């Protein structure tokens, strides 16, 4: 399932953000 | 709201011209526990001594700030968060500087991020989410009716309050602009694809993370993810977005006018602004002024143990606050 995918991917914790 | 914002604007327009300073310093305060940490410094949970209040301290080193070539974003985020005011915008209370940092002293939310109650719980229902993408809407036409763009719209710069309700956080990224602007920021996840383009972008970008935000809330996931951004961008360019089978038809029509490409389809750009989505079915039961008011009854309210609990936090690995004998980049800092 996605939820199932997004559970065993690497950007489940805190995203910080970007720049430049 | 023409009455009412005409009015914000003009109470804003007082502080942005003339901003205040140095209203604290240091030593006023005693630092307890790191809330978060940051490219520039941290977010410290810390106790006014003469008040015994609870704030929240963002430190900023300045070195590294100028190093890094992010003054501007750095003076923009104080001079804007410092001139706002909404109920839904956690204020500033302090500011001030030394030899070494930039220091910003907001009241302390002690509810936590969205971001963690939203994992933990796994996904809100629509009417949860409905709740505080209501609050999102308002302030969204009260910044931009200010010509500010916020730019980093997430569940983890929104926190929520011992009413149950959200504060926005971490103007990092806020500019005031009439018209177009160009830097490359904001959090992979929630980009919108203009802004991956490098074509130039407005206040429209606000707009499509308010959707990236509403299909996080309702999903428990974003709708585009992947383990690296640059798979990310991939997919936000595509366009192609795909909704959970519990998601209703009123969610989905409402989500794919505002994670449209199509500048000139995209919700919240077009000739009826903000009213496009406050008059989409799936806010027919939103009561817009009970909102604006905190009369509503909140879905959710976090628990809390006494003033300085930071059990809705994350731990964070602390460290020295150092504090040089030298100034450093007194001139870049000027008006900080
Ligand atoms: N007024 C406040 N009350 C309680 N917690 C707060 C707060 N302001 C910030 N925080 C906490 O500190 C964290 C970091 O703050 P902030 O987001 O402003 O830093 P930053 O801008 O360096 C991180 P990034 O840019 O990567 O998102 C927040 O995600 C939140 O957990
Ligand atoms: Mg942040
Ligand atoms: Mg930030």
């Amino acid at each position: 399932t996605t939820y199932a995918d997004f559970i065993a991917s690497g950007r489940t914790g805190r995203r910080a953000s970007i720049h430049d | 709201v023409k009455e009412f914002l005409a009015k914000a604007k003009e109470d804003f327009l007082k502080k942005w011209e003339t901003p205040s300073q140095n209203t604290a310093q240091l030593d006023q305060f005693d630092r307890i526990k790191t809330l978060g940490t940051g490219s520039f410094g941290r977010v410290m949970l810390v106790k006014h001594k003469e008040s015994g209040n609870h704030y929240a301290m963002k430190i900023l080193d300045k070195q590294k700030v100028v190093k890094l070539k992010q003054i501007e974003h750095t003076l923009n985020e104080k001079r804007i968060l410092q001139a706002v005011n909404f109920p839904f915008l956690v204020k500033l209370e302090f500011s001030f500087k030394d030899n070494s940092n930039l220091y910003m002293v907001m009241e302390y939310v002690a509810g936590g991020e969205m971001f963690s109650h939203l994992r933990r719980i796994g996904r809100f229902s629509e009417p949860h989410a409905r709740f505080y993408a209501a609050q999102i809407v308002l302030t969204f036409e009260y910044l931009h009716s200010l010509d500010l763009i916020y730019r980093d719209l997430k569940p983890e710069n929104l926190l929520i309050d011992q009413q149950g309700y959200i504060q926005v956080t971490d103007f990092g990224f806020a500019k005031r602009v009439k018209g177009r602007t160009w830097t490359l920021c904001g959090t992979p996840e929630y980009l919108a694809p203009e802004i991956i383009l490098s074509k130039g972008y407005n206040k429209a970008v606000d707009w499509w993370a308010l959707g990236v935000l509403i299909y996080e809330m309702a999903a428990g996931y974003p709708p585009f993810f992947a383990d690296q951004p640059i798979q990310i961008y991939e997919k936000i360019v595509s366009g192609k977005v795909r909704f959970p089978s519990h998601f209703s038809s009123d969610l989905k029509d409402l989500l794919r006018n505002l994670l449209q490409v199509d500048l000139t389809k995209r919700f919240g750009n077009l000739k009826n602004g903000v009213n496009d989505i406050k008059n989409h079915k799936w806010f027919a039961t939103t009561d817009w002024i009970a909102i604006y008011q905190r009369k509503v009854e909140a879905p959710f309210i976090p628990k809390f143990k006494g003033p300085g609990d930071t059990s809705n936090f994350d731990d964070y690995e602390e460290e020295e606050i150092r504090v040089s004998i030298n100034e450093k980049c007194g001139k870049e800092f000027t008006e900080f």
